[PDB]
RNA sequence: AUCGAGAGGU
């Protein structure tokens, strides 16, 4: 009776996909919130930060498993963005699984192939 | 009952943990009932959260009048209450 | 909250516990009960001096109470009284009795 | 007195003891102990208890159900005629909103049942029952209440499911655990007994 | 008017207003009413 | 195994169970389990630590 | 009675 | 034997194992209650003079 | 009842193989070597062929007809 | 040429082949019916009437005897007649469905008989009866309908095959053992009480006057089977008196009789014979020593006339003359006294043998030469099943109903009318009283119900087909259960193997409420006389010869309580007597016990000894198989071999009953065990025999297995040997996976559990239209089960499933006993459920007119329409299957004609005639109608039953627990991403914290995980049956076997991370149960709503709305806070808040007219001065009962100073 | 006494778009609906639900009102 | 609705 729509994990009712805010108790320090997404994409998106050298901080969390989302706090140097250190490591990752994804394929139709 | 002086008053000079309680709750029932406020409001709207704000700075137009078992009372304001 | 009343509300110091004197009883009863009966023969209205006399209360939510002429919600339910033959003993104060 | 020794007892016509005056007033369930020192009381709820890790140690977590059941009569005044004004425009079925509008009359307007619940002007002076919010104080307890700390002060904190979650290092005080006890919880209704819940009874000052 | 089913037959049986519940092949008893013609709609989830 | 402070009593006459003999004040005879839970209870030692 | 329960529960259409 | 001995109100020993005996022994007595008690206030509906 | 269509952990489809279970296991087959012969590696998805009860059948002799 | 662990189970499957687990209750009943109903016809079966010759003074004055004389019973088939008259056989389901009494009616034969006095002139009771008149033939005449016990010898359900049953709709799991009373179906729950004809000696405790108690309590073999009690109490040592005295309690004296004076009574005048009556032994100085003060006391009575005198002065009536006291004295010393020795003239001679004995036995005590009795030896007391029970109720019926004939017979005689036998007996009297006995539970006449027996009927529980099995085998100790005595509660020592150790209620009940084990056979009774006529013809001396000084060496012999005389050999008396039980030419159910210290013979053939089955070790001296079963290993290849034979004839088969009455098993009760040696297993009595032979015992052995006590030494020869230990266990205990690897209360918290675990209960639980039924959608067998669950059928209908398990710390979600449940596995039917619940109504109707239809009712003629929906009604006032329906919509349309003589203040306009008093469904419930079924009731009225259906998917908040007392709710639920997983991508569905395991010590449920995922992993099925050589060795060897990590270890990596946990995770298959604890049947919130109608404090209950309540606990915490207004808000704001107005002049609630503002004081003439007081309205309430006992409670507002 | 109350609809608009049930209550904004599936109980504005009539179709809330007016 | 009985939960 008081279950939430199993909906609710993937409609935004209205809130924002991405929120940026700029953290004021550290400088260079931003805080991301993603709504209705989870450790598939945070997880990922951390560890690539942390490839990084611009990137002092970068750490996320899920405050509860009731509420889909996640919170993702970043800090770099003083020469650059949390925003641009976050994107660029977006589209690294994007790059990244095209390979992922183009080389499976490859060795898929190779491995097909070989079957016949 | 008699009313002891104010010179003659031998109770503690502190404000009670239900001293406070009391004074916060009767304060913030008189706030919801449209009791002027007597302190500047930045937006609060809990009458409770404004009680206490006027407590923190003594603002409270309230007495304690304290029972000595025989009957004798002491009257404590509670702004000269520490 | 309660209906409006201009007596002024005072709170209780004060329970002075005694034993109903027989003049009490008669004074303060509104209604004296003879009749075993709780309902009458036109069975429209109870017994008017039985066990459901309406000037001892109302329990119906329909009409007012004809002692103070309140709803349900604001007669307490007043006393009535019965005329022994002859007295017979308070079981509760039967030992205070013998040790008198 | 049906319980007299030596006598007779005044049968029912379906073979059982009368009840006498005696034992209305006597034993537990009697006037004294079960209608005057103890009662049935409004404005409470009951429901199985579940732990989260997650809550802070002062907060109960609390279904939405209960929440829109329970509700707090505040009244309105400059401060909050705005916000209970949307309050009442929520209406009784979405949270957080409001069930009942009492007038200065006291008058009772039920806004499901008012056909333009929404649009009615508040007024100073007047009251609104509106649901229970996070952040509201309650008392919590289970029983047997053997001791001050069975009966805590918390925070509520409106959220899905139907159990009672609450800090796992409160459970200590209640005695309780998560194997099927189930706990109840009152909702103060009035600013004096907000400030003492608030000031006595919170989990953190005890 | 209304129809019920004979607890042992399964068979229609049209019953009208004050008689007494009986099968007419099969004397039983006991019957049940039919399924309404409300739409049923039901998600699998 | 301890019942009202005192080793089994014997509810038979002199014996605990009907598989000991009569007047058996040994330690398997009066509810000592030398078994652990992991390795199991017999059968005397399960009857004697049920009704502790 | 075993035959005689048989034979009352086949026959209850009939018996009845 | 002991609590209801004390020389306390009548309800708050009415309240504990005796009532109606106490109640009866009050109103012979022709006793009279002082209301100062918790139990006395709480039956009342009165703010308890305590805490 | 009648057998889950898919297995309640790995969530393999399951309801398409109760008859061939069966079959197995009247050709002379072990549980488990049906259940090898079926493909299920995983003792997840073995309990469920394993611990199944078909009431569904006991449940079907109730028919009001015959 | 050693008895294996698979013989000993085909053994005990030929026991339950040929027993059903409601055998007892059958067989009782069985005995009842058969037997017992004609011999309490036959006790009353004569009604006597002597019609004097009143002096009126006409010619003609002849007095009359009527007689009517009861014959032979009848007891037909069940049948019911309907409203239209038409009488057809009638099956239980119908009965379920349409609430009838599952009942079949009993005629009985009566013949009249009429007799004149020969002569009128002779004095009344001489009189010749001349036989007048006579009946040629009996009239069989219909008595009552005796309720029949279901699957009983004459249900219609007997003897029936199983696709019958469901062409009855029965399912064939059912056992009977129960009845259908008004459609409910009720279990009588056996009844322990002590035994009768039993000498107990008890020892009061001082500062008690009395020092020892010597009691009997006497019942006649079947002539109302237990009246009388008598004591025989010793008194203490007083510093006036330097003797106690010896004084007995007999019925209807009111003092206590020395026994010196009793015993002249019965003819032992002199003291020496009183003395070796009593004392056996002259040479015995202590007895006599301690004989010596109650001569003393007793001599001013020295011969049988004065103390028959002194007992009838003693009588309850006073101011008789000598000779009607006399007569009454004699009377109570032959009828009262001992009834069960006997009750026929000239018998006195044994009554004072067996007064003799019960004092040397007290006084026994009294030297302390032997220890009292123990009150709560299981061999000392006796279950009545429901055969003894409705035997009880039944000659109370058919007193009852006797007693109406004869006051039939005397008022038709004192009118001169015709006597017709059918008009003369009220059936309606037994009928009704059995119905209402079976009903109510409360055992007797409805007009004593406080003295009456209460819960003997319980309402059967069908939550689960093993709670079932449990209800039907369940025994009721009537204690007081608030008492705090602890010595009943406990497990006593013969409890073994008769007694579930585990299955016992938890909270006051706790050892009081047992439950038969799996193989214990309760006796329903045999005749005593074939074994008397035994003892009497092979060398018994009968007690009026007995000579105690003659023969002091000699044995005494009892029987059923009773000492028939003595034997001079009683081994060789014990050996045939044993050797005749063996081939059945005895009673399987009589108890042989040869007490050789007490030098005593008992034998015992009366009902209610719980006894259990043994093998027998042979012992005959020149055997060639010393020390081994008689069984051998053919007659186990007999019964394998006559299991599956069909074209045998049914009872000419190898079976169990082959074997007792082949001298092979033996039954044998707590009195019995005690002079017996049993082996806990053939291997046992082979380690026993070759430590016996000289062999050194010795060997090898696995240091996994159990370790055993080296074999006694002081033991060479074994009576019998137990079949196997863990047939000491009851149905729901038999359920626990290794349960002698767990701390016992776990077993016991399991046992109390299973209950309420959701499963299939009855197959055919669809067309049966219960008030509540769950269902689970999946069950599984487990995968680790006890070798008992093929008797109770689990593995068939079982309440659980196996659900991977991870013991792990993960999220903090599963503390304090939570669990983490996969939101895929629940997505996927996993412990999914259906709730279905039954709401009936049916036509009312008073006198000729009919006041109650089902219909549609229409707001414009109705009065008082609920606020629910009667939209979704049909034409005929109900609701369609398939229908949808929440909170307080109507499921049946009812309503009730309006007198036309009522007027409600004009709201009952002229078209308003009608009153609804439809059905709303439960505020709290929703859900979909699944069934409506219609009928006619007794009356010939229309009756409906509604069921609805409800699934209920696992959700936060619900009770699941395992097998082993590990109980928890759900914490949280996550996806299948989220969780643990396995190399192989195993995911759990659940996750239990692993602090659940040390404190509670449950290593039976580690051992079953691993045992578990051995027996999902290689397919064959997981014995977990206690007491075996199943080692956790082996099972680890077992998993290393598949791949896996020998103790159920596996690497585990984070679903959040795919990181590879740091520790190992404990993962397997589990077997779990759901329980009918669903968070969403409890969750309740009551902001304001329903109060009581006199104190006006919210109702209770959660189902009607009601409040919490605020307790006595509660106030004190809120006191020692010091939160003064929060106890005001709670026990008046928020209760029963309330307003009165007081005068202030004498303090007593005064007329206040709010509405004209207006006070008023009659008493005082007060109008002015007047007090405005809060308080609750139970407080005023409580001030109004006071005023009504002339207390006057004032209130004063002021100091009156 | 509204006229939408007891009446058969589906969910045009949202996520629970495609679900019967039937309006339990109703305010001038919101119809409180009671859908068939899973015991589930819903508020839908009025405007986001297709209307059932007898004859098996589905209309607009604007066409409910229409037809509801009787004016012809 | 009331009363009584019983089964359970922590």
């Amino acid at each position: 009776m008081n279950q939430p729509e199993r909906y609710e994990l993937i409609e935004l009712m209205g809130l924002p996909k991405v929120t940026y805010e700029l953290d004021s108790k550290s400088p260079n320090a931003a805080v991301v919130t993603l709504e209705k997404e989870d450790h598939t994409l945070a997880n990922m998106l951390a560890n690539q930060l942390l490839s990084d050298e611009r990137v002092l901080f970068a750490g996320y969390k899920v405050p509860h498993p009731l509420n889909h989302n996640f919170i993702l706090r970043v800090q770099t140097v003083e020469d650059c963005s949390p925003k641009q250190v976050i994107v660029d490591a977006a589209k690294s990752l994007i790059t990244h699984l095209e390979e992922i994804k183009v080389n499976f394929m490859r060795e898929w139709e190779l491995k097909m192939i070989s079957v016949e | 009952g008699k009313a002891v002086a104010k010179e003659d008053r031998t109770t503690t000079p502190y404000m009670t943990k239900y001293e406070r309680a009391r004074i916060l709750g009767t304060r913030a029932l008189q706030i919801s009932m449209n009791a002027p406020v007597l302190v500047d409001l930045e937006g609060e709207t809990d009458p409770l959260q404004i009680a206490m704000k006027e407590l923190a700075q003594k603002k409270i137009p309230l007495l304690v009048r304290r029972y000595l078992p025989d009957g004798s009372y002491e009257d404590w304001s509670v702004a000269e209450l520490i | 909250q309660f209906s409006p009343s201009s007596v002024p509300l005072r709170r209780v110091e004060e329970v002075q516990f005694g034993i109903l004197s027989p003049e009490e009883i008669r004074s303060m009863s509104v209604a004296k009960i003879e009749f075993p009966e709780t309902m009458d023969e036109s069975g429209q209205r109870p017994r008017v001096g039985g066990l459901l006399d309406p000037r001892l209360g109302t329990i119906d939510r329909q009409f007012k109470c004809q002692t103070c002429g309140e709803t349900m919600a604001d007669c307490p339910g007043h006393f009535g009284h019965i005329e022994l033959a002859k007295p017979v003993f308070h079981i509760g104060f039967l030992s205070k009795i013998k040790k008198i | 007195d049906n319980e007299i020794a030596g006598q007779p007892q005044a049968l029912q016509k379906s073979g059982r003891p009368l009840k006498s005056i005696r034992a209305r007033l006597k034993g537990k369930e009697g006037r004294l102990r079960g209608n005057l020192m103890g009662k049935r009381v409004d404005f409470s709820a009951r429901t199985v208890i579940t732990g989260d890790p997650n809550l802070s140690l002062d907060e109960l977590g609390v279904p939405r159900s209960i929440a829109k059941t329970l509700t707090y009569p505040e009244t309105v005044t400059p401060y909050n005629i705005y916000q209970l004004q949307e309050l009442v425009r929520n209406g009784p079925d979405e949270h957080p909103g409001a069930k009942y509008i009492i007038r200065d009359t006291g008058e009772r307007i039920d806004l499901r049942y008012h056909k333009r619940a929404g649009d009615i002007p508040l007024r100073y002076g007047w009251r609104v029952e509106r649901h229970i919010r996070d952040g509201d104080v309650v008392i919590f307890n289970r029983q047997p209440s053997l001791h001050k700390m069975s009966m805590m002060g918390h925070r509520i904190r409106v959220m899905p499911y139907s159990t009672f979650r609450l800090n796992l290092s409160v459970t200590s005080p209640y005695n309780a655990d998560f194997d099927g006890d189930e706990m109840n919880m009152h909702v103060p209704q009035s600013e004096e007994t907000r400030a003492e819940i608030q000031e006595i009874t919170m989990v953190p000052k005890q | 008017t209304m129809i019920y089913l004979c607890a042992d037959c399964g068979a229609r049986n049209t019953i009208q207003a004050k008689e007494v519940i009986r099968c007419r092949e099969c004397g039983h008893r006991v019957m049940y009413k039919m399924r309404t013609k409300r739409m049923v709609q039901f998600e699998a989830r | 195994q301890i019942v009202e402070g005192k080793r089994i009593p014997f509810g038979f006459k002199y014996r605990t169970l009907p598989h000991f003999p009569k007047d058996d004040d040994s330690p398997e005879s009066r509810g000592f389990i030398e078994n652990s839970y992991l390795r199991g209870l017999t059968p005397q030692e399960f009857f004697f630590h049920a009704m502790a | 009675l075993g035959a005689t329960n048989r034979e009352l529960i086949n026959n209850r259409a009939a018996n009845r | 034997h002991g609590i209801n001995r004390a020389e306390t109100g009548a309800l708050m020993r009415c309240s504990f194992e005796e009532t109606v005996e106490i109640l009866m022994d009050a109103a012979a007595s022709g006793e009279k209650d002082d209301c100062k008690g918790i139990s006395e206030n709480i039956m009342l509906g009165q703010l308890a003079p305590m805490g | 009842m009648i057998i889950p269509i898919r297995c309640f952990s790995c969530g393999k489809v399951i309801g398409d193989k109760w008859d061939t279970y069966l079959t197995l296991l009247q050709e002379d087959n072990t549980e488990g070597e049906a259940l090898d012969k079926l493909g299920l590696q995983r003792y997840c998805c073995r309990r469920m062929i394993l611990t199944h009860v078909d009431l569904i059948e006991k449940l079907l002799c109730y028919n009001p007809l015959s | 040429e050693t008895l294996t662990q698979e013989d000993c189970w085909t053994v005990i499957s030929s026991f339950f082949e040929e027993t059903s687990l409601a055998r007892q209750q059958l067989f009782s009943f069985d005995e009842f019916v058969q037997n017992t109903m004609q011999e309490i016809v036959d006790d009353d079966s004569t009604l006597t009437l002597d019609q004097y010759a009143q002096h009126t003074g006409a010619q003609g004055d002849v007095t009359r005897r009527y007689e009517i004389n009861f014959g032979q019973i009848y007891l037909s088939r069940p049948t019911m007649t309907e409203a239209d008259g038409s009488t057809t056989t009638m099956f239980p389901q119908e009965a379920r469905l349409r609430n009838l009494t599952y009942s079949s009616p009993l005629y009985v034969d009566m013949r009249k008989k009429v007799m004149v006095a020969a002569d009128s002139n002779v004095p009344i009771g001489e009189e010749e009866w001349l036989v007048e008149e006579e009946d040629e033939e009996p009239s069989k005449v219909f008595i009552g309908k005796i309720p029949i016990m279901l699957r009983s010898t004459f249900c219609i359900l007997n003897g029936v095959s199983d696709s019958e049953l469901y062409d009855l709709n029965e399912c064939p799991y059912d056992q009977g053992g129960y009845f259908i009373i008004n459609g409910s179906e009720k279990v009588i729950i056996a009844q322990e009480r002590s035994a009768a004809n039993i000498v107990q000696v008890f020892k009061k405790a001082a500062p008690s006057p009395i020092a020892y108690v010597a009691e009997i309590r006497s019942a006649l073999e079947r002539g109302s089977r237990l009246i009388s009690s008598m004591q025989i109490k010793l008194m203490a040592r007083n510093t006036e008196n330097s003797g106690q005295t010896i004084r007995a309690t007999l019925p209807y004296i009111r003092s206590d009789i020395p026994i010196v004076i009793v015993f002249r009574a019965l003819g032992v005048v002199p003291d020496r014979d009183i003395l070796e009556h009593i004392c056996y032994d002259p040479n015995d100085f202590q007895m006599l020593e301690m004989m010596k003060p109650c001569i003393e006391e007793a001599f001013v009575i020295q011969d049988k006339d004065i103390a028959l005198d002194y007992i009838g002065k003693r009588g309850s009536t006073t101011g008789v003359t000598r000779e009607k006291r006399l007569r009454y004295a004699h009377d109570i010393l032959q009828k009262e006294l001992l009834p069960h020795i006997t009750t026929m003239e000239g018998f006195e001679t044994r009554k004072a043998f067996f007064l003799g004995y019960m004092i040397h036995r007290m006084l026994l005590c009294a030297l302390e030469r032997r220890e009292p009795d123990d009150r709560d030896h299981f061999g000392k007391k006796r279950l009545d099943l429901a055969g003894p029970l409705l035997a009880s109720l039944f000659r109370m019926l058919f007193r009852k109903m006797t007693r109406d004939v004869y006051k039939y017979m005397q008022k038709c005689v004192e009118t001169n009318r015709e006597f017709n036998l059918t008009l003369a007996v009220k059936s309606n009297i037994i009928t009704n009283g059995l119905r209402y006995s079976l009903a109510t539970g409360n055992w007797g006449d409805q007009k004593r119900s406080m003295v009456n027996r209460v819960g003997v009927s319980q309402v059967l529980n069908r939550y689960t087909f093993a709670s079932t099995l449990s209800h039907l085998r369940r025994t009721n100790t009537p204690i007081g259960r608030d008492g705090k005595l602890a010595k009943p509660r406990q497990l006593h020592n013969t409890h073994w193997g008769m007694v579930c150790p585990a299955e016992t209620p938890e909270g006051q009940a706790c050892g009081l409420v047992k439950n038969l084990s799996l193989m214990s056979y309760v006796s329903v009774g045999s005749p005593s006389a074939p074994i008397i006529e035994f003892l009497e013809e092979w060398g018994l001396e009968t007690l009026e010869d007995y000579n105690p000084s003659a023969s002091p060496n000699a044995t005494k012999v009892f029987v059923n309580g009773v000492w028939l005389g003595v034997h001079r050999d009683p081994a060789h008396l014990t050996e045939t007597l044993r050797s005749l039980r063996r081939r059945l030419d005895i009673s399987a159910e009589v108890s042989i016990v040869r007490d050789i210290r007490e030098k005593e013979l008992r034998l015992f053939t009366d009902a209610g000894r719980i006894c259990r089955p043994l093998f027998i070790v042979d012992n005959n001296p020149n055997s060639e198989r010393r020390g081994e079963l008689c069984i051998r290993k053919e007659h186990i290849q007999q019964l394998i071999e006559d299991k599956d034979r069909y074209d045998i004839d049914p009872e000419q088969r190898f079976g169990w009953t082959a074997l007792v009455s082949s001298g092979l098993i033996e039954y044998l009760d707590a009195e019995e065990e005690e002079t017996v040696m049993i082996a806990m297993s053939p291997e046992d009595l082979e380690a026993s025999r070759q430590m016996q032979a000289g062999y050194e015992v010795k060997e090898e052995l696995d240091p996994a297995q159990r370790v055993k006590p080296a074999p006694n030494p002081h033991v060479h020869a074994w009576t019998h040997c137990e079949i196997h230990p863990a047939m000491i266990l009851g149905i729901l205990a038999s359920i626990i996976p290794f349960p002698d690897h767990n701390q016992s209360p776990r077993n016991t918290y399991q046992s109390a559990m299973g209950k309420q675990a959701m499963g299939v209960y009855l197959t055919n639980y669809q067309v049966r239209m219960d008030t509540m039924a769950n269902i689970l959608y999946y069950p599984q067998k487990p995968l680790a089960t006890t070798r008992s669950m093929e008797y109770l059928k689990f593995r068939e209908l079982p309440a659980g499933q196996n659900a991977i398990v991870a013991i792990l710390c993960y999220s903090g979600y599963n503390q304090e006993d939570s669990i983490i449940m996969n939101q895929a596995s629940i997505d996927r039917g996993l412990f999914r459920s259906i709730f279905y619940r039954t709401y009936t109504d049916q036509e009312k109707k008073i006198g000729m007119t009919v006041m109650e239809e089902f219909e549609r009712p229409v707001r414009s003629t109705t009065l008082r329409m609920k606020h629910g929906t009667y939209d979704k009604l049909e034409d005929d006032g109900l609701i369609a299957p398939g229908t949808r329906v929440s909170g307080e919509d109507i499921i049946i349309g009812k309503t009730a004609p309006i007198p036309l003589d009522h007027e409600e203040l004009g709201q009952r306009t002229q078209l308003h005639a009608k009153r609804d008093v439809s059905t709303p469904l439960r505020s709290t419930e929703s859900g979909i109608v699944d069934q409506v079924m219609v009928t006619t009731n007794q009356e010939g009225l229309k009756f409906v039953k509604v069921r609805m259906r409800s699934t209920r998917i696992p959700q936060i908040g619900d009770k699941f627990a395992s097998r082993h007392g590990q109980k928890g709710t759900i914490g949280m639920t996550y996806r299948h991403e989220d969780m643990p997983f396995s190399a192989q991508g195993i995911v759990p569905d659940i996750i239990i914290n692993p602090h659940a395991i040390p404190s509670r010590m449950t290593v039976a449920h580690l051992v079953e995980c691993q045992l578990s995922k051995v027996s999902a992993l290689s397919g064959f099925e997981g014995d977990a049956t206690p007491f075996t050589d199943v080692t956790v060795e082996a099972v680890s060897k077992l998993l290393r076997s598949h791949g896996f990590q020998s103790r159920g270890f596996e690497v585990m990596y984070h679903g959040h991370t795919g990181r590879k946990l740091v520790a190992q995770v404990f993962l397997g298959p589990t077997y779990y149960q759901r329980l009918k604890h669903l968070v969403d049947d409890k969750i309740h919130a009551r902001a304001r709503g329903p109060v009581q109608i006199l104190t006006r404090q919210p109702v209770e209950g959660r189902s009607r709305d009601g409040g919490l309540r605020f307790g006595e606990m509660e106030r004190d915490c809120q006191i020692s806070h010091g939160c003064s207004s929060v106890l005001r808000e709670r026990l008046f704001d928020c209760s029963d808040a309330y307003r009165v107005i007081v005068c202030d002049i004498c303090g007593l609630i005064a007329i206040a007219s709010y509405k004209k503002d207006s006070y008023e004081c009659r008493s005082c003439q007060n109008r002015t001065r007047f007090s405005q007081v809060y308080l609750p309205y139970a407080a005023k309430l409580l001030f109004q009962e006071l005023m009504s006992m002339n207390i006057a409670p004032r209130l004063f507002t002021k100091n009156h100073k | 006494r509204d006229k939408a109350i007891g009446a058969t609809v589906r969910i045009r608009r949202g996520p629970m778009k495609g679900l019967l049930g039937v309006i339990k209550d109703t305010t001038d904004a919101n119809a409180r609906v009671e859908l068939h599936t899973g015991n589930k109980m819903v508020t839908i504005p009025k405007e986001n639900l297709l209307y059932t009539t007898k004859t098996g179709e589905l209309i607009s809330y604007t066409e409910f009102i229409e037809r509801s007016r009787g004016i012809r």
